[PDB]
């Protein structure tokens, strides 16, 4: 604050005070198997060509 | 006293029969043995599997 001159009247000093807030945005994808996939990852059958 | 078979047979695919059964949705039994007679030009195959 600057100093002021005779009989104008002066500046109080203010403090501010403030504050910031967060924001939340998640995000997802779906990727699928087949179940007839899957059976061959773990099941094994006769061992064939 | 008959001499009977013991065990049942078995009849293993080829490796070149699993090409043509996924492109082709076909086996001709022995397709390496036709490749060879059909280079060699002999018409009579001893067996036929």
């Amino acid at each position: 604050r600057v100093a002021s001159g005779a009989g104008l009247p002066t500046s109080r000093q203010t403090t501010i005070m403030v504050t910031k807030y967060s924001e939340k945005s998640p995000i997802t994808i779906p990727f699928e198997l087949s179940a007839a996939c899957l059976t061959y990852l773990r099941e094994t059958f006769e061992g064939t060509i | 006293t008959v001499s009977a078979p013991a065990t049942y047979g078995n009849f293993v695919l080829s490796p070149e029969n699993a090409v043509t059964a996924i492109s082709y949705h076909s086996i001709l039994a022995d397709f390496n043995s036709y490749k060879a007679h059909l280079t060699s030009g002999q018409p009579h195959l001893p067996n036929d599997s």
